[PDB]
């Protein structure tokens, strides 16, 4: 019915979905096979949102993966949850981005995305209505980051109705990961800001800290930074799948929160956090899981939380709790933290209870919030932009693939009127 | 004979439809499968304003469930009261409005609005004694508002003189889910002026504060605040589907109520709502419950009644009661002069005694009382309600926060301004007339 497709590009958002299908797996009682061994028919009366069921059961995930070289198709075809996927959808080049941007938009993206433009639209004339798009990619790299950045730019001229979700990490202040990463940030959030609806700013720096200081982990396995990402995502869309007493679709999530057709960069929150032996020994309350969600540790970006202000605030919760508790505690944080939220708006708080938690707890929050101290990751990439570009440092990798000089100053004068509109309500 | 026919859109029509018909399968003693037992014919004694007979004794509800969204329906087409309803009465949508008015005003409203118009009258040719609407909804719904509005709007095109009544929930200043609240309760006041009889409004917090009490319950959930409605939707027609001494029905209520055709918008309460314990160490009496009735920690709105100037308080009782204490009791809270009226109207009282003591739902919180009143009184203190939320919605229209959505919906932005000037003069009217 209403029907999500999930697309992935570049080598960052290949391998989120990789684990993130599994837990999405795990949640509805499939298996490999696709075989169906729920034991109740609340796994069951909402599977077919991701999923398109043909030929005796085998659920086929209503997934795209695409890739400018055949490295990251085997091992996900190999690995874990391999036999799943629908080989139709295995497109792929024989290039590689080598981190260029117009190499993924202009030169090689542009052969590839010919292809599944089809795929597309294939899987969308088989249903009646649908509802909108999720995207994993980086914004880091060149590939998810050059034909991803162009993909977004076609769907409006497909769909120009419904939402899309562009989840992309980011660049932290501490220490960069690529070469050209302030180079791969103004050129595609340029192409944010025209045709996007949500991007969450996942730093990776700050996902070390979640886990050095609540798991306590010593070895970070990308298993299993991107498992706290799956966790993320599968909180989000538990109304579509779950029934409750309050439901609330990804359009209700956009509806309540941007405020005007650009500030719309939201950072996520997820609480429980803990390792191991520290179960027992803390509470399972509504107070408890309160007081995490709005913490400096909770913030899943590098960004300060008390050197901004939050703007709306999703309660996403997940188990059996009482309503009061949550109508007690979400009217509580204001009083304490008037000055934490624009003045203003009135009733920042949105919330949203699903009667389900996820599988592994009793009683769970996903937090997305919107401070205006992320207008500080767009300071700090315009800078590390405007680094370069003043001695002009490898314009023969774009202009050599054809790039304008005035590509980089339109996004520029762009990417600076973006953190004024931060400056405009804070 | 006299039928009555219930519609249910948006989610708190559906829930809150869930406890009532649920309710009212207990106080008939109806099997919720469909059919009845042969036991509950005697007390089935005038029970033909809700259900049609069909074969042998299976009872459908003269009831419609609207919704733009298939998932909260099928938890009616799960649980046990999946065969008592009708299933060309289950109307269902499949995109959602997502609490925006012109989404639920003219997208998915307009291609299912043609359906259920007939359902309404294909129905309501069997009635020869027609007499009212209950019609439940929100104020910040996308079909909670922008169908809401809509329907009222056709209705009375196609009706006219018979009666309806709207239940909803108010919104509160402190406490409350959607920021498009403020936004949607100034349209679903708009063109619901003229299109609507009478609407009520209840609070989530007003409910807590006897929850956490009285009732003693401290984890409560929107399973058990559906019952608590429910038991006042009950006390209304305990005077239509029973036999009682001096009662009142449904055209009665609005002549009594409403002064002028624009101030019709009075609340409820309920007494005694305590817990299963502490009604054994107390024997309460008519003048018990009734000088609880006007104290602050009863009304079901969250607001200052004493800051309030009573009009027309209406009293309907439920169980053996006397009249002698009752022309005593409220004669007692005249006696009392912190119970302020206007200076035209102290005749603004309405007697209801009815024999049937309320039955309490199995496996609840509540106790079996003989004696309950189900109290309404329309006041001025919905006027210090309407400057609390006529402040939120003024300040984020300023600087034109969320006005993205509404614009490419199908929806003009003058409309916000006439809403503006029409909500000005109408807390201006409780001063005028008080
Ligand atoms: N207490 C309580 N309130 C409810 C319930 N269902 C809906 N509401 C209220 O309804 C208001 C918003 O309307 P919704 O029901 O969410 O949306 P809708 O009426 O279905 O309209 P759509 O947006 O078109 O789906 C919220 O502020 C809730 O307070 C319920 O089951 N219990
Ligand atoms: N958390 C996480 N981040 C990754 C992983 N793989 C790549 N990334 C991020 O992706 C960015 C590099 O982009 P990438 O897609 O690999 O380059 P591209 O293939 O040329 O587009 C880096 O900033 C990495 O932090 C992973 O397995 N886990």
């Amino acid at each position: 019915m209403r029907e999500i497709v999930h697309v992935q590009a570049g080598q960052c958002g290949n391998q989120i979905g990789s684990k993130f299908w599994e837990v999405i797996s795990d949640e509805h009682g499939i298996q490999p096979d696709g075989t169906f061994k729920g034991e109740t028919d609340l796994q069951l009366e909402r599977i077919d949102v991701y999923y398109n069921e043909a030929n005796n059961g085998k659920y086929v995930p209503r997934a795209v993966l695409v890739d400018l070289e055949p490295g990251t198709m085997d091992s996900v075809r190999s690995g874990p949850f391999g036999q799943l996927f629908r080989p139709d959808n295995f497109v792929f080049g024989q290039s590689g981005a080598g981190n260029n941007w117009a190499k993924g938009h202009y030169t090689e993206g542009a052969e590839l995305v010919d292809n599944v433009l089809d795929v597309i639209r294939k899987e969308a004339e088989g249903c009646d209505c649908l509802q909108g798009f999720q995207l994993t990619h980086s914004l880091g790299g060149g590939t998810g980051s050059g034909m991803g950045t162009l993909l977004i730019s076609k769907i409006r001229e497909e769909y120009p109705d419904r939402i899309m979700s562009s989840f992309s990490v980011v660049p932290s202040p501490k220490v960069s990961d690529t070469v050209v990463e302030p180079y791969n940030a103004t050129l595609s959030v340029h192409q944010l800001v025209e045709n996007t609806d949500e991007t969450y700013c996942i730093d990776n720096e700050a996902l070390y800290d979640i886990c050095y200081r609540t798991l306590k982990l010593t070895n970070p396995t990308y298993g299993d930074l991107n498992h706290l990402v799956s966790l993320t995502m599968s909180g989000v869309t538990t109304c579509l799948r779950f029934p409750g007493q309050l439901n609330a679709d990804l359009r209700k999530l956009a509806v309540n929160m941007v405020p005007f057709p650009r500030l719309h960069f939201f950072m996520p929150g997820f609480a429980p956090l803990s390792a191991k032996g520290t179960q027992a020994y803390r509470a399972l309350t509504v107070a408890e899981l309160t007081q995490q969600m709005f913490d400096a540790k909770n913030m899943m970006a590098a960004c300060d939380p008390r050197h901004g202000r939050y703007l709306t605030v999703a309660a996403m919760f997940r188990g059996r709790m009482s309503m009061r508790e949550v109508d007690e505690q979400m009217l509580n944080v204001q009083n304490k933290n008037s000055s934490y939220f624009v003045e203003w708006i009135p009733n920042n708080v949105k919330t949203a209870v699903c009667d389900i938690p996820p599988r592994g707890l009793k009683m769970a929050a996903t937090f997305v919030g919107n401070s205006t101290a992320i207008q500080e990751l767009f300071k700090r990439i315009s800078e590390q932009f405007t680094a370069m570009f003043r001695r002009k440092a490898f314009l023969h990798w774009y202009t050599g693939e054809g790039m304008d000089e005035m590509e980089f100053t339109e996004a520029e004068s762009n990417m600076n009127d973006l953190i004024s509109e931060y400056q405009q309500y804070q | 004979m006299r039928e009555v026919i219930s519609i249910h859109v948006g989610q708190a029509g559906v829930q809150i439809g869930n406890a009532c018909w649920e309710l009212y399968c207990l106080e008939h003693g109806i099997q919720p499968d469909g059919t009845m037992p042969t036991q509950s014919t005697n007390e089935g004694e005038s029970f033909t304003t809700f259900f049609s007979d069909t074969g042998s004794g299976r009872y459908v509800p003269r009831s419609i469930f609207v919704d733009l969204e298939p998932t909260v329906v099928d938890e009616i087409r799960t649980g046990t009261y999946k065969k008592l309803f009708h299933p060309e009465q289950m109307i269902t949508g499949k995109e959602d409005a997502a609490n925006n008015y012109a989404r639920g005003h003219y997208t998915v409203g307009k291609e299912l609005i043609d359906t259920v118009l007939d359902r309404i009258r294909r129905l309501a040719d069997n009635c020869s004694g027609l007499q009212g609407f209950f019609v439940f909804h929100s104020f910040g719904g996308g079909t909670g508002s922008g169908f809401t509005s809509l329907l009222m709007e056709r209705l009375s095109v196609d009706y006219g003189k018979k009666s309806k009544l709207e239940f909803s929930i108010y919104p509160a200043p402190q406490v409350s889910t959607a920021v498009v609240e403020p936004y949607n309760s100034i349209l679903t006041t708009h063109t619901t002026l003229e299109h609507s009889d009478c609407a009520f409004m209840v609070d989530n917090e007003a409910i807590y504060d006897i929850c956490r009490r009285n009732l003693d319950v401290e984890r409560p959930s929107y399973t058990n605040l559906n019952r608590i409605i429910s038991q006042v939707v009950s006390s209304i027609t305990a005077s239509l589907r029973f036999d009682g001494a001096l009662n009142v029905d449904l055209n009665e209520f609005q002549t009594n109520l409403v002064p002028y055709p624009r101030i019709h918008f009075p609340l409820a309460a309920y007494t005694p709502l305590i817990s299963a314990e502490k009604a054994y160490h107390e024997a309460l009496s008519v003048s018990d419950i009734t000088n609880s009735c006007f104290e602050p920690a009863n009304q079901m709105v969250k607001c200052d009644p004493r800051h309030g100037k009573y009009m027309a308080v209406c009293l309907l009782y439920r169980g053996d009661v006397v009249p002698k204490d009752v022309n005593t009791a409220i004669a007692a809270i005249k006696t009392k002069r912190t119970i302020q009226f206007v200076d035209w109207c102290p005749t603004g009282f309405k007697v209801g005694i009815n024999y049937q003591p309320p039955t309490v739902v199995p496996g609840g919180d509540l106790a079996k009382v003989p004696r309950a009143v189900c109290m309404l009184s329309n006041t001025t203190a919905i006027a210090e309600a309407w400057s609390r939320l006529d402040y939120k919605f003024d300040l984020m229209y300023a600087k034109r926060a969320f006005v993205h959505w509404y614009v490419g919906e199908g929806m003009e932005e003058g409309e916000f301004t006439e809403a503006r000037e029409d909500l000005a003069a109408l807390e201006k009217d409780y001063e005028e007339v008080g």
